RNA sequence: UAAGCCCAAUUAGUGAUUGCCCAUUAUUCCUUUGGUAAGGGCGGAAACAAAGGAGAAAGUGUAGCCCUUCCGAUGUAGAUGUGGCCUGGAGGUUAGGACGAAGCUUAUGGCGUGAGCCUAAGAUGGACCGGCCUCUAGUGCAGAUCUUGGUUGGCGUA
RNA sequence: UGCAAGGCCGGAAAGAAAAGAAUUAGAGGCACCAAGUGGGCCUUCUUCGGUAAGCGGAGCAGGCGAUGCGGAAUGAACCGC
RNA sequence: UGAAAUGAGCGGAGUAUUUGAGCUGCGCACGGCGGCCGCACGCACUGGUUUCUUCUCCGUGAUGCUCCAUGUUGGCGAUGGAAAUGGGGUGCCCCCACCCGUCUUGAAACACGGACCAAGGAGUCAAACAGACGCGCAAGGGAGGAGAUAUGGUUGCCAGUACUUCUCUCGUACUGAAAGGGAGAUGCAAAAUGCAUCUGUGGUGUGCACACGUCAAAUCCGUUUGAUUUGCCCAACACC
RNA sequence: AAGUUUGAAAAGCACUUUGGAAAGAGAGUGAAAUAGAACCUGAAGUCGUGACAAAGACAAUGGAAGUACCUCCAUUUCAAC
C-alpha cells in the first residue's frame, strides 16, 4: 500500500541535544539534562557552546511523527490488531512488538499481506 | 507596486497615471514650459506696472 | 563588618511596578465619624425623616401601580 | 525588541474549563457553551461562565431570599405577565424562618430535600437546567440569582485583626486566649475600632 | 564566518558593475576524490568516469566595490579546502 | 435530495452574494469619486499657494507659510536605558519599537511631548506621497485587536463606521490635512513598522543639526522615510 | 435512561475498546467503521449504529443496531448480508437509513471490503502456486465430528 | 500521595525552592512561638492582639454541666414542630407543645418572627421572646 | 603622494540628493510554541462496488476536533502548569513468551523540542512479562574532604 | 423667603465649542494564599569625608547582579542592541 | 503547473470614457492704489475647447467543512555485490569556542570540592490550624467508640463490605471580668417590657441578568451588536 | 565479610599426547562446557589482541558547516514508471 503524500518533511534540527561534557566522563549519559550551574556557559548561551532545547525546535505539525516511508507507526501485538488499521492503511503502518514470537509473527505477516496493511518491521517479501 | 492592490484601494489611480504620462510627454512638457514661462512673465510684468 | 547603611535606589521602581494607585474617590468612604457633633446629630435626624419618607413613597408607588 | 513593560500585569486569570469531575456538570457545561456561542442572549453567557466557576464561588442561596426578591419583582410587574423563573447556578437550601412562600418556579444545580419539599408544597416547581433550556433557551423572563458569600467565616477571618479599623476574627482555637494586651485599653493599648479611609 | 555564502574573485572583474553583469551565472568548483564515483552520463559517456568531481553554484549578488561576488552553492556549502583554489564562472545562463 | 434547511441556506446565500457584489460596486464608485475630489483639492491648494507666493514676491513682500499641523515621528533608538519620563512619553506615542512610525498633530501639547524624547525619535513634516506610501504599503488596522493589513476599502468602512472615512483616500486626506477625524483615523491604525533606512543613517547619537539623526529635520524626513519605506 | 453523552463522558478516558498505543488513540470496537476513538464512531455506545462487515464469498454484511432492543444484548445487533457485487452506494444507503452521519465512511468501508476480498483471493492464489513445489515434511489435518 | 508533592517537581533543581543565599537551615527564627515579644513582635501584634497578659476572675473547678444552657430563637421553633403539627396550628386553637429540654435546648430567645404558633416548655426565656410568643397566640411554660 | 591629525564627500562644478562590510536589532517569508487570544465549520449537500483518496470528536490539556487570522517567546532566586517522561508495588483491563521473557551489548535505525519511547541485530540470555485507566511509594544522581565494592595513572617506578 | 445639611421634583446638557486647545499596544477596581530576597556593586548628572584611592558615604535615574548577541584587540558594568 | 487563476494582468464587448496639460467665459477670492487697475490662472458653474495625452466597460459562491493528490527536457535507475535519499561512524579544512559544581558585587581563576566505574545517597510520616481546588449533604453536618448479623461462616478471600446510636462534637447567637442578659419588618404612635398585622429586601447611592421601550451601526431583512431610559435590582462595595 | 544460584540429572571431562607438576592440545558427557566447580546471567570501568582511520608540535574534549572514505541501516525507485 502507498502512504498518503504529505508536505515535504522538514527537520529543524537533526543532531541530538546531548548533556554538557558527557564525552569527558564515561558515567554521564548523553541524555539531555538542563544545566543549572550558575556559571554554566551552556545555560548562559555562549556562542561556541552547544544549544539547549526549546519550543522553537518543534517540528511542523503536518509532518510530525511521520516515518521516512510516509506512514505512522502503530504498535501491533497479534492478528486482531490488524483490523484497526484496515480503514486507515494509507496513514498507519503496523509495528510488530519485539516480544512477539516468530510463530505469531508468521501469522501476523500473512494476515497483513492479505489485508494490504503495511508492516514497518514485517520482514521481506513484496 | 502591485497593480491589483493599488487599483483596489484607489479606483482613481488609472486617471492619475494617465495624467502622469501626459506630463512626462516630451512635446507636452516643452509646450507647457514655454507657455508657463510666457504666461508668468507677462503676469509679473503687468503686475509691476 | 560594616555594611551599607541606607538607600532609596530601587524603591521608586518597585513602587511603580504595580503603580501608585489613585485615591479612593470622594463619594466612597465618606464617613462622618469624628466630625463636628451637633451637625452630625442634626443630619442623623434629617436622615431618619428621609428613611420614613422613602418608605412612604415606596408604598404609594406600589399602591399606584396596583390601582392602575 | 518591543518595549512591553508590565504587559503581563494586564493579563488576567481566565478559566475556560471546570475543575469539577461531576459528569452532569460537564453535560450542562456542554449545553450552555453551545447556547452561549449560538444564542445572542447574555443570560446564556452568564450561566455558562457561572457553570465554569468553582464550588466556593457558586454560593448557596436560601429559599427565603428567593421569595423576598421575587416578591420585590412581583410588585411593579403587570398582573397579566407571568412570574419569572428564579435561576440559581448553585444550591438552594430551605429556610426554617419562612414558613409561607408563593408558588415559585426555581431552577438550580441542586436542591436540598427540605427546599424541594417546600417549593413543591407551596405549589411551585423545581426545574432542571436542561428543562430550562428547553422551555427558555434564550433566558427570557428569568430572574438570575446568586448566593451570599460575605457572611462566610473565611471572609470574617480575612485581614489582620490587629490593625486599626479591622474587625476580622483571629485564627484562635481558644476563645478566652488572645483577649488582653492589644484588645483592652487597660492592657497598654487597644486596637482602634475605626480608621478613616 | 557564515559558510552558506562564498566569496569569489574573478580575473579582470574589478568593479561592482562587472560583478553585477555576472549576477546569476553558473559557478563550478572542480576537484578530485580518491575513488571513481557516480557522475552525470555514467552509463551514456563512460569516458567521463573519473575521480574528478564538481560542486555547482550561482552568483547571487556583487560583494563590495572591487568585483568580488557572492556565490551560493546548491544545497550544501562549498568546502573550506577550496579556499584559495580555482573557481569556474561560466557565461550561462545568458541574458545577452 | 436537498434538505429543507439546506435550501433555505441556499436562498439566503444567493441573496447575500447579490447584495455583496452590489455593495462592492457601490463602494468602488464612492471611493473613485472621493479620490477624484481629493486629488483636485490638493492640486488647487498647491497652485493657490504658488500664486500667493508669486504675488508676494512681485510687490516686495513675503508670504508666511502656514505652520505645519501634522508631524510624522519615527523611533530611531532601541528599548535599552530609557528614563521613566521618556519611556512613558514613547509609550503614549505608541513608539514602543525602533523604526515604529506614527502621525501626530503638531500642536503645543504634542510639541512639548516630542521635545522631551528628541534623542530617541527623528521627526518632521510629511508630504502627500509619504502619507500615501505609508498607508498603502505599511498601513495596518486594529480590527478586533489584531494587526490586519489594509487590502480593500470594505474593511476600512467596517473598521471606522463613519460616512467620512470609507476608503484609503479618506484616511490619506484625514492624515494629511489634519481633518475632523484625524485622531480617529490614526488611532484606528496600528503603529507603522518600518524597515531600517536603506543607505544607512548618519549618527543616532547626534541631532540632525549637529550632523546626526535624532532631531526635527522639517521636510527632510521625507527622504529618510522614503528610504525606510 | 442514561444518554449517549453521559456514557461517552464516562468512558472516553478509560475503556476496553480504547487502544492508546504510542500516542495514537485507535479503537478495536467491532462496531466502529473507522477505528477512530470518537463519540460518532463508537458503535458499542450509540443508541443506533451500523457497521459494515465482511461476509464469506466476497459478500458484504451490514450489522445494524436500532435502539429498540438495546437492553437485550443478544437481540441488539441484526445482520443483513448483501450478495457479492453489491454497489457500495447501496451499502451506504443501508447504513444511512439508520445513521445519516455514517454514510461516507460506510461507503468507503464497503469499497474497502470489496478490495480486500479481491486482493485476498489473489494472494491466496499466489501462495497456493508457491506451495505446489514444496516438500512439506509435515501437514496437520483437523479431525471431523 | 507522594507523586503530587513539590519534591517530585524539584528533582534536579538542587535547592527545592529555598534559594542559594538564604538556604534551608534548621531553625533560623527559633522554635515554635519563641520571640513573641522579641523579633516576632509585629506578627503577634497584628495577627494575634490580646495574646499576652491576664484578664478576669478565675474559676478553679469549672464544670460545663451546670453551665449547660443552649438557646433557640422564636423563628427557629419550626425545627421542633412536626409537619402535620405545624399545618394544624393557629391562634385560639389546638397548638403543638414543644419540650425544649427533650430537644436539647434550655432558653428560648426572641429573635425574628415566630411562624407557627405553639406552646413552648422552656427552662428559661427572654422577656422579648415571652411577649412575642404571647402576642402570636402561643405560650411559654416554665419547666425544670 | 599615511595606512597619522582636523575637516568634508560618495564615483564628483556631469547634468541632484542610498559608496561599501559586519548583528540573535529592523522589515519580510517559513515553522514551533503560549495566549486576557479573534473568528469560521461540525443537522455528514447530492452522487460514487471490486477487477481521485482519506478525515470531519460541540472540544482546557493528546498524534492537539478541522481550518483561517493576530500578538508575544531570553532570564538567576522563586512560583505555577503539563491526556509531560521515567522507576518499584496494588486494583482493573488488554496482550505477549521455549518459533525464546526479563536483564545485558550497539557506526541500529525510526519517532519526540526534550525527559524518553519503539524497532532491528546479538554468531546474548534461558523464564517470565508489556501496553492503557486508576491507586500507592523507601520513585530519577556528577560531585556532599559522600558510603561500600572494584579498578586505575603514577610504575616495572621509589 | 436668608444661610447649613440630607433628600425629592424639574431644567439644561459644544458630553465639552473656537483660540496650536492632548495622547495612549488606556479592561478600571477588589481580594485570598504563598515563595525568594532583606551582603549588593557600576555609571551619567548632583553630592559629603578624605591629599588621594579600583577609598568610605548619600540623591535622581539607568544598568550588571539575572544576559547573551554585535562592537571598543582583551575587560560583569562602556557603545549598539 | 491551474484541484476555485478575481486580474489595469485572465475572458467578452466597444471604439470610446474622462484624467491631466494648453487656450478661454462669468462672479467671488487674492495683489496694488486707494471704485478702479492687475490677476501667475485659486473656488463655484462637479464652466467652455478638444489642440496634445490616456483603455473603457462588464464577468463567473464554496452544491469544496478539512487535508493530500496534476507540468516539460535530459541524467541516473531495467531487481543489481544496483541507484538514490536520509541517518550513522572516522579523519580533514575554514570559522567559532576559558573548567565543571559552589559561596560571592564580582570565577577560567593563583578561592574551595573535583582519578575512574558500579551499587546506594537527602522535603519524609504523624498531629493542630488555615487558604485554594474536588466531592457529599446542608440549618444542619459528621463521627468516634462499641454493638449486633450476613459472619454462631470461612485455610483464606472477609483486619473488608453491609447495618444502628434519645449520645458526643462542630454549627444554627452573641456579649460581659463576672453576677446574667440576649438581636425581624411595617403601621399607629410616644407606654420605665405600648399596641396592631405578618407574602417579607430597614433605608440611600452605585451595581449581572431579565422586562420595558428608545437610538446608532451593520444586515442574507430573519435579525445581531453596541449604547442608552425606566422598573426590579441578584452578588458585592460605600454611607446610614 | 560471605546466596556453594553448575546442570533436569554429576552424566563432575574416561582415554591419548606434551609437560616434574600446574596445566595445555585432542577426545568425551551434556540441549548448552566463554554451564568445568564456591561454575545462572555476566554490566560498567580498565587492560590485551587483530584489522582499519589517520594524526606534527595549536592539551584534549566541544559548536557550526561542508567534504573525503566507510556503513551487517532506514526508506524510495526501477519503465508508458
Ligand atoms: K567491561
Ligand atoms: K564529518
Ligand atoms: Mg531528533
Ligand atoms: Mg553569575
Ligand atoms: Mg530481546
Ligand atoms: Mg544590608
Ligand atoms: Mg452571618
Ligand atoms: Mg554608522
Ligand atoms: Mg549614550
Ligand atoms: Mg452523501
Ligand atoms: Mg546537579
Ligand atoms: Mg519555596
Ligand atoms: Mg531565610
Ligand atoms: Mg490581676
Ligand atoms: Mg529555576
Ligand atoms: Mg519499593
Ligand atoms: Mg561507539
Ligand atoms: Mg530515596
Ligand atoms: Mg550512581
Ligand atoms: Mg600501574
Ligand atoms: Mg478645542
Ligand atoms: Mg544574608
Ligand atoms: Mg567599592
Ligand atoms: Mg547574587
Ligand atoms: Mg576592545
Ligand atoms: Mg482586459
Ligand atoms: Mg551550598
Ligand atoms: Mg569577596
Ligand atoms: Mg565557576
Ligand atoms: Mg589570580
Ligand atoms: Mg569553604
Ligand atoms: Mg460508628
Ligand atoms: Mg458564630
Ligand atoms: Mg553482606
Ligand atoms: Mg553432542
Ligand atoms: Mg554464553
Ligand atoms: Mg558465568
Ligand atoms: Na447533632
Ligand atoms: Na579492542
Amino acid at each position: 500500500v502507498k502512504p498518503t503524500v504529505s508536505k515535504a518533511i522538514v527537520k529543524k534540527r537533526t543532531k541530538r541535544f546531548t548533556r554538557h561534557r558527557y564525552e569527558l566522563f564515561p558515567q554521564l549519559s548523553s541524555s539531555w539534562r538542563k544545566p543549572r550551574g550558575e556559571d554554566s556557559p551552556v545555560r548562559r548561551r555562549y556562542k561556541g557552546q552547544k544549544a539547549m532545547p526549546n519550543k522553537g525546535y518543534g517540528s511542523d505539525r503536518a509532518t510530525k511523527y511521520i516515518t521516512p516511508s510516509g506512514f505512522r507507526n502503530f504498535p501491533i501485538n497479534n492478528v486482531e490488531d490488524l483490523y484497526m488499521l484496515v480503514m486507515q492503511n494509507r496513514k498507519y503502518a503496523g509495528v510488530i512488538s519485539h516480544t512477539v514470537g516468530a510463530r505469531k509473527r508468521k501469522a501476523i505477516v500473512r494476515k497483513a499481506m492479505e489485508l494490504d496493511v503495511r508492516l514497518a518491521n514485517g520482514n521481506a517479501k513484496l | 507596486k502591485n497593480r491589483r492592490l493599488r487599483l483596489r484601494l484607489n479606483p482613481y489611480v488609472k486617471r492619475e497615471t494617465a495624467a502622469a504620462k501626459g506630463m512626462r510627454n516630451v512635446a507636452n512638457r516643452d509646450a507647457r514650459r514655454k507657455a508657463k514661462l510666457a504666461r508668468v512673465t507677462k503676469a509679473k510684468k503687468a503686475a509691476t506696472k | 563588618a560594616k555594611s551599607k547603611n541606607h538607600t532609596n535606589h530601587n524603591q521608586s521602581s518597585k513602587n511603580h511596578r504595580n503603580g501608585i494607585k489613585g485615591p479612593v474617590p470622594l463619594h466612597l468612604h465618606n464617613s462622618k465619624r469624628g466630625s463636628w457633633l451637633p451637625a452630625l446629630v442634626n443630619a442623623r435626624r434629617v436622615r431618619k425623616h428621609n428613611q420614613k419618607a422613602a418608605l412612604k413613597k415606596r408604598r404609594e408607588r406600589i399602591a399606584a401601580f396596583a390601582a392602575k | 525588541g518591543v518595549d512591553l513593560t508590565g504587559i503581563s500585569k494586564k493579563s488576567r486569570v481566565i478559566r475556560h474549563h471546570t475543575y469539577s469531575t461531576n459528569p452532569y456538570i460537564k453535560l450542562l457545561i456542554k449545553l450552555y457553551k453551545f447556547l452561549a456561542k449560538r444564542t445572542s442572549s447574555g443570560f446564556n453567557k452568564v450561566v455558562y461562565q457561572r457553570l465554569i466557576k468553582s464550588r466556593s464561588n457558586r454560593a448557596p442561596i436560601s429559599l427565603s431570599r428567593i421569595a423576598v426578591v421575587m416578591k420585590r419583582k412581583a410588585v411593579f410587574t403587570a398582573k397579566s405577565k407571568a412570574a419569572p423563573i428564579a435561576v440559581v447556578v448553585g444550591d438552594v437550601l430551605d429556610d426554617v424562618r419562612m414558613a409561607r412562600i408563593p408558588a415559585m418556579r426555581v431552577c438550580a444545580l441542586r436542591f436540598s430535600k427540605s427546599a424541594r419539599q417546600s417549593i413543591v408544597a407551596a405549589g411551585g416547581e423545581c426545574l432542571t437546567f436542561d428543562q430550562l433550556a428547553m422551555i427558555a433557551p434564550t433566558g427570557k423572563n428569568t430572574y438570575l440569582l446568586r448566593g451570599r458569600k460575605s457572611g462566610r467565616e473565611s471572609v470574617r477571618h480575612f485581614g489582620a485583626s490587629g490593625v486599626p479599623g479591622s474587625h476580622s476574627k483571629p485564627y484562635a482555637t481558644n476563645r478566652g486566649k488572645e483577649t488582653k494586651r492589644g484588645r483592652r485599653t487597660g492592657r497598654s493599648y487597644k486596637r482602634k475600632a475605626f480608621r478613616h479611609v | 564566518q557564515t559558510k552558506q555564502t562564498a566569496l569569489v574573485r574573478v580575473e579582470n572583474v574589478n568593479t561592482r558593475e562587472d560583478a553585477t553583469w555576472y549576477v546569476g551565472k553558473r559557478v563550478c568548483y572542480v576537484y578530485h576524490g580518491k575513488k571513481v564515483k557516480r557522475c552525470v552520463r555514467w552509463s551514456k559517456a563512460p569516458a567521463r568516469r573519473s575521480t574528478t568531481r564538481a560542486l555547482w553554484g550561482r552568483v547571487t549578488r556583487p560583494h563590495g566595490n572591487a568585483g568580488m561576488m557572492r556565490v551560493k552553492f546548491n544545497g550544501a556549502s562549498v568546502p573550506a579546502s577550496a579556499i584559495g583554489r580555482r573557481i569556474r564562472v561560466y557565461l550561462y545562463p545568458s541574458q545577452i | 435530495k436537498r434538505a429543507a434547511f439546506k435550501q433555505q441556506q441556499t436562498e439566503s446565500f444567493k441573496k447575500a452574494v447579490v447584495a455583496r457584489k452590489a455593495a462592492k460596486a457601490a463602494l468602488k464608485k464612492t471611493a473613485y469619486l472621493r479620490a477624484r475630489k481629493y486629488s483636485r483639492e490638493y492640486r488647487g491648494a498647491e497652485k493657490k499657494l504658488v500664486t500667493l507666493r508669486r504675488q508676494a514676491a512681485s510687490h516686495g513682500n513675503y508670504y508666511l507659510e502656514a505652520k505645519p499641523k501634522v508631524a510624522v515621528v519615527t523611533r530611531i533608538r532601541g528599548i535599552a536605558k530609557v528614563n521613566p519620563k521618556q519611556r512613558k512619553i514613547l509609550q503614549l506615542l505608541r513608539l514602543r519599537q525602533i523604526f515604529n512610525t506614527v502621525f501626530v498633530k503638531m500642536n503645543k501639547p504634542m510639541e512639548n511631548m516630542l521635545r522631551a524624547v528628541e534623542p530617541y525619535i527623528a521627526y518632521g513634516y510629511p508630504s502627500l506621497a509619504t502619507v500615501r506610501a505609508m498607508v498603502y504599503k505599511r498601513g495596518y488596522l486594529k480590527i478586533n485587536g489584531q494587526r490586519v493589513k489594509i487590502t480593500d476599502n470594505q474593511m476600512i468602512k467596517d473598521k471606522y463606521n463613519n460616512v467620512d472615512i470609507v476608503c484609503a483616500e479618506d484616511m490619506v486626506n484625514q492624515i494629511y490635512t489634519c481633518g475632523k477625524h484625524f485622531r480617529t483615523v490614526t488611532h484606528g491604525m496600528w503603529p507603522f513598522k518600518l524597515a531600517p533606512p536603506a543607505g544607512g543613517m548618519r549618527q543616532k547619537r547626534r541631532h540632525f543639526v549637529e550632523g546626526g539623526d535624532y532631531g526635527n529635520r522639517d521636510t527632510l524626513i521625507n527622504r529618510f522615510l522614503a528610504r525606510m519605506i | 435512561s442514561h444518554s449517549v453523552d453521559l456514557q461517552w463522558v464516562l468512558v472516553r478516558q478509560n475503556s476496553r475498546f480504547l487502544q492508546k498505543r504510542g500516542g495514537i488513540r485507535m479503537s478495536n470496537d467491532p462496531f466502529n467503521n473507522n477505528g477512530n476513538w470518537t463519540k460518532r464512531h463508537c458503535g458499542f455506545l450509540n443508541e443506533k449504529a451500523a457497521v459494515v462487515k465482511p461476509a464469506k464469498g466476497g459478500a458484504i454484511c451490514v450489522t445494524v443496531k436500532d435502539g429498540s432492543s438495546n437492553n437485550k444484548p443478544r437481540q441488539t445487533y441484526k445482520k443483513t448480508v448483501h450478495a457479492a457485487g453489491v454497489r457500495a452506494s447501496d451499502v451506504s444507503r443501508a447504513v444511512a437509513a439508520v445513521r445519516p452521519d455514517l454514510a461516507d465512511v460506510s461507503f468507503r468501508r464497503a469499497r474497502r471490503m470489496a478490495c480486500i476480498a479481491s486482493r485476498t483471493a489473489k494472494v491466496a492464489a499466489a501462495r497456493k502456486a508457491r506451495s505446489e513445489k514444496i516438500k512439506f515434511s509435515r501437514k496437520s489435518a483437523r479431525a471431523k465430528r | 500521595p507522594t507523586r503530587f508533592k513539590k519534591c517530585r517537581h524539584q528533582r534536579g533543581s538542587t535547592f527545592c525552592g529555598y534559594g542559594r543565599v538564604g538556604k534551608h537551615r534548621k531553625h533560623e527564627s527559633g522554635r515554635g512561638n519563641a520571640g513573641g515579644m522579641h523579633h516576632h513582635r509585629i506578627n503577634f501584634d497584628k495577627y494575634h492582639p490580646g495574646y499576652f497578659g491576664k484578664l478576669g476572675m478565675d474559676h478553679y473547678h469549672r464544670k460545663k454541666n451546670p453551665m449547660w444552657k443552649p438557646t433557640i430563637n422564636l423563628n427557629n421553633l419550626s425545627r421542633l414542630i412536626a409537619a402535620e403539627e405545624a399545618a394544624k396550628a393557629a391562634k385560639g386553637g389546638t397548638l403543638p407543645v414543644v419540650d425544649l429540654q427533650s430537644s436539647g435546648y434550655a432558653k428560648l430567645l426572641g429573635n425574628g418572627h415566630i411562624q407557627v404558633p405553639c406552646i413552648v416548655k422552656a427552662r428559661y426565656v427572654s422577656k422579648l421572646a415571652d411577649k412575642k410568643i404571647r402576642k402570636a397566640g402561643g405560650a411559654v411554660v416554665l419547666q425544670a
